[PDB]
RNA sequence: CUGAUG
RNA sequence: UAACUAAGCUGUAAAAAGCCCUAGUUAAAAUAAAAUAACCCACGAAAGUGACUCUAAUAAUCCUGACACACGAUAGCUAGGACCCAAACUGGGAUUAGAUACCCCACUAUGCCUAGCCCUAAACCCAAAUAGUUACAUAACAAAACUAUUCGCCAGAGUACUACUCGCAACUGCCUAAAACUCAAAGGACUUGGCGGUGCUUCACAUCCACCUAGAGGAGCCUGUUCUAUAAUCGAUAAA
RNA sequence: ACAGGUUUGG
């Protein structure tokens, strides 16, 4: 199989990053950076309101997740 | 601990003594470090030679006396011949940039002489006599 | 490059000098 | 010869330290330019080579100074990239 | 740049100042030309390579429904489009 | 080479696991060592959980073994330990009550003390400079020092003995000499130290 | 500072004789020269001297003096640890010097513009 | 250190 | 040139030769040259000039302009003087098959001053002088492209910084400077390989060293080669 | 001259 249809009958590409070469990879990067900015602003608001209700979920030693 | 690396000029009223003597009475050790031989000669304060030992007089040969070990042995022998006459402190006068420059200096300390002043008296001609031509034509 | 013609003129002048010295 | 003895190019040791005093004396001559001067005067050089050596050293110093200036000017931008992934 | 002397107003101690009158006139013309293309169903591509507002430009393009490009610009993107994008593609009608 | 990079070294110490609750810092790593599903290599045939065997004895037997005949080196080590023990028992029974409180009889202790006495401190490294090799005095690692101390004794007991004197009999005397610091191994160590002291002036040639 | 450059090279607008004869065009390249095997010095020399002093004084025996034997091993261990930890710390940080592998990437971000 | 020719 | 000390000093990658009236230190005229300052760029028409001081002085109320006039680095000549040091040449000692060369020692003309010549250079900044411009405009490289008035040159290359002429204190010379003949090329820059006995960096997890094990070079035997010896195979015969 | 052939791995 191959890639599905990117643009409709009118020729307009469906995705908003079709002219970037990787409309999937760069979209994933953009969404990840957006979620990162959202988490950053949320944590900044929490620090300003003096609320620390989160934890560090980076230590994945007992889980073995790579 | 006010220590100045400048030599104690006799014109001042400084009080610096070595083995009871002043800086003007300390014997001198002329080390001529050429590119193929390193000579060491010990003279007194009155310019009277006390000990003389060179890499050639140390039993070396043409290319053997150019190494640093030859200068170190020459310094050991010079320090031995100097201590044979009862000397304690010495002022090293280095002359010429050669391979046995620092070896002949450390040779006196290894042979038992206290180095107090290292003076670099290298002949630097102010464009006097025309030196030899260049090699590798 | 130009050293070709330079050496050519050099050789010609050298041969002329040798001819003059011989005759 | 005619000048006073044990004044020019003289270094006094402290507490019998010989290696440090020798390194100080050597750095004195290197910063004054006597080591390279003696190494050059060992064999006579012609002015046709002297002018070339001076021009080469001047160009090299200019290029090195410009490179060091640009490095010190761009050292600020060595920090971690805050916009990674954009 | 030498082609900015007619587009500059002056220089305040080294820093140049742009003439906002001509700035606003050119901006009026540019916005009119941009609105007409979007009205006539024209593909608008915001091409801007700058790692400071790459997120803002992409969000603006997403909210507008037009396309964006703020990553490494490939060589034969617009020229060798029938080989980089697909068999037969529709090039952007306007580049911003 | 059959063990990939995900294979780690085994852990034979039984006491390391017989007290998992007595500590938390060691528990923190042992609770993840297996939860990471880490593969472990097979236990070697020469090393077990026996309390009478020692890794130093194992290393010395491995260095003494020629070729692949392991039982020969094992029997040689057994005879060496037996001769050491019997000579020390003879010296104990031929001594008085005052020397009985000082003369030891533990063969493992005598062997380890002899190795510690024969262990060098600083070695010589040949460095090429100016077209010639200079023996620079260099601090050696613990494994290097122990390996040299064992190899010197093994080589001396191999080459500097008579055909009628056996290896266990000769080593039983070499260990007792090294315990009192009067043997040729101590002599060679002191010669090495003297040759390093005579070259310490070349210590400025090292770059590490 | 930087030496003067006006009136040095051979140009049509220069009325005097050119002073500097550049071997190659004086254009600042976008990559620095690689350092010719940056080396380092030895360690624990003062600790080894006082260690061998015991051997020379007490006739080469370690049972006489011991602290000069233990401090030497401590210095060796600290040097062995610093040889491995700093070899990564100094390559991760950029407080002091830096290898040309990073200077080149720093210069390529803001290169020189010979044309236009 | 030196090493010529096709 | 004198005084103390030692049998050595200079000399190259290694030596030899040379000097042992040698070598170091303390003093020491005559001659030659003029460290750092100079990362300075000034003076002068050019060549050229930067150890200090003094006298004289560096044209044109300022265009270009010769075959006329006057200068013109080093090198060369003549006469007189000087000669520390370097050295054409020469004589030795190395290396090479050879080395009348690069390497080492000694030494001369010469480099030094006055007077008189010779008037040559890659005398190149290969970019002529006088007043300007950033307009059109990248053969290539290099120092970007150009205007108006001029002076002196340029007609394929070799033949040819040549012979024949004129002039010159120059006489193995300098300036000017062809022709017969031979060929259809001779030339500058550029792009890519190949090469370099010019460089820099990189690592080799049996690999170069720091280091470990067991081996060949010691004895005999087997076996395969290069050799002598016969009428008596041959191929392979550096990594491979 | 409306020109073309001819140098070179090109
Ligand atoms: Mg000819
Ligand atoms: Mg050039
Ligand atoms: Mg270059
Ligand atoms: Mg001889
Ligand atoms: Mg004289
Ligand atoms: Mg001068
Ligand atoms: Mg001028
Ligand atoms: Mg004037
Ligand atoms: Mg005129
Ligand atoms: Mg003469
Ligand atoms: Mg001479
Ligand atoms: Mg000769
Ligand atoms: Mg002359
Ligand atoms: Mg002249
Ligand atoms: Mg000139
Ligand atoms: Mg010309
Ligand atoms: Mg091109
Ligand atoms: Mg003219
Ligand atoms: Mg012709
Ligand atoms: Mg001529
Ligand atoms: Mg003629
Ligand atoms: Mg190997
Ligand atoms: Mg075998
Ligand atoms: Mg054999
Ligand atoms: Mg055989
Ligand atoms: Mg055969
Ligand atoms: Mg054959
Ligand atoms: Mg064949
Ligand atoms: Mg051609």
């Amino acid at each position: 199989k191959q890639r599905a249809i990117q643009w409709g009958e009118d020729g307009r590409p469906f995705h908003f990053l079709f002219y970037t070469g990787k409309q999937s990879y760069y979209s994933l990067m953009h969404d990840t950076y957006g979620k990162l900015l959202d988490v950053e602003k949320h944590h900044n608001q929490l620090r300003a309101k003096d609320l620390l209700a989160e934890k560090t979920k980076i230590l994945k030693d007992p889980i073995g997740s790579r | 601990s006010s220590f100045s690396i400048y030599p104690p000029i006799p014109g001042q009223e400084n009080s610096l003594r070595w083995a009871g003597k002043k800086f003007e009475e300390i014997p001198i050790a002329h080390i001529k470090a050429s590119y193929n031989n390193t000579q060491i000669q010990v003279v007194s304060a009155a310019h009277q030679p006390l000990a003389h030992a060179s890499c050639g007089t140390e039993g070396f040969r043409n290319a053997k006396k150019g190494t640093g070990i030859a200068a170190q042995t020459a310094g050991i022998a010079a320090a031995a011949k100097a201590t044979g006459k009862g000397v304690t402190h010495v002022r090293v006068v280095v002359k010429g940039l050669g391979p046995g420059r620092l070896s002949a200096i450390k040779g006196l300390t290894m042979g038992g002489l206290e180095v107090i002043s290292i003076t670099d008296n290298t002949p630097i001609p102010h464009n006097g006599c025309r030196p030899r031509k260049a090699r590798r034509l | 490059k130009n050293i070709l013609k330079i050496r050519r003129r050099k050789m010609n002048h050298h041969k002329y000098r040798k001819l003059v010295k011989r005759t | 010869a005619n000048h006073l003895k044990f004044i020019a190019r003289t270094v006094m040791v402290q507490e019998g330290n010989v290696e440090g005093a020798y390194r100080t004396l050597n750095r004195i001559l290197t910063m004054d330019g006597l080591i390279e001067d003696i190494k050059r005067r060992r064999y006579y050089e012609k002015p046709c080579r002297r002018r070339q050596r001076e021009s080469y050293e001047t160009c090299r110093r200019i290029y090195n100074m410009e490179m060091a200036r640009k490095i010190n000017f761009l050292m600020r931008k060595n920090r971690a990239d805050p916009w990674q992934g954009c | 740049h030498r082609f900015m002397e007619p587009y500059l107003f002056g220089s305040r101690l080294g820093q140049d100042i742009i003439d906002l009158e001509q700035t606003a006139a050119h901006l009026q013309l540019a916005l009119n030309f941009t609105a007409h293309v979007a009205y006539r169903e024209g593909i608008i591509l915001f091409v801007s390579r700058h790692r400071q507002f790459a997120h803002l430009i992409e969000t603006t393009a997403r909210d507008c429904g037009e396309y964006a490009h703020t990553r490494y610009f490939k060589g034969g993107l617009l020229t060798n489009a029938p080989l980089l994008l697909g068999p037969g593609v529709r090039l952007p009608d306007l580049i911003i | 080479s059959r063990y990939g990079p995900e294979y780690k070294d085994p852990q034979i110490d039984k006491e390391y696991y017989r007290k998992p609750l007595a500590e938390q810092t060691e528990e923190e790593k042992y609770e993840r060592d297996f939860k990471k599903t880490q593969l472990i290599k097979a236990a070697p045939a020469t090393k077990t959980s026996s309390v009478f065997e020692d890794p130093v004895i194992s290393k010395f037997t491995n260095m003494m073994m020629k070729g692949g005949n392991k039982v020969l080196a094992r029997s040689l080590m057994t005879q060496t330990l037996e001769a050491v023990k019997r000579k020390q028992f003879a010296k104990y029974h031929a001594a008085s009550a005052e020397e009985q409180a000082t003369i030891e009889r533990n063969p493992y202790t005598i062997f380890h003390q002899a190795l510690k006495n024969c262990e060098p401190v600083i070695g010589l490294v040949p460095i090429l400079k100016g077209g010639h090799f200079y023996q620079v005095p260099v601090p050696l690692a613990d494994r290097r020092r122990r390996f040299l101390a064992m190899k010197w004794m093994i080589a001396e007991c191999r080459e500097k003995k008579h055909r009628r004197v056996l290896m266990p009999e000769k080593l039983s005397q070499e260990l007792l000499e090294a315990f009192h610091n009067q043997g040729p191994v101590i002599k060679r160590k002191h010669d090495m130290h003297k040759m390093a002291e005579a070259n310490r002036a070349l210590a400025h040639y090292r770059w590490w | 500072a930087t030496p003067s450059l006006r009136g040095r090279l051979a140009r049509l607008g220069n009325p005097r004789r050119p002073i500097l004869k550049p071997n190659k065009p004086l254009i600042l390249a976008n990559h620095v020269g690689e350092r010719r095997r940056e080396k380092g010095e030895a360690t624990c020399i003062t600790e080894m001297s006082v260690m061998m002093a015991c051997w020379k004084q007490n006739e080469f025996r370690d049972e006489a003096c011991r602290k000069e034997i233990q401090d030497f091993f401590d210095c060796a261990s600290r040097a062995e640890a610093a040889r491995k930890m700093r070899s990564i710390q100094e390559n991760l940080g950029e407080l002091g010097s830096l290898p040309p592998k990073k200077l080149n990437k720093l210069l390529h971000r803001f290169p020189n513009k010979p044309h236009v």
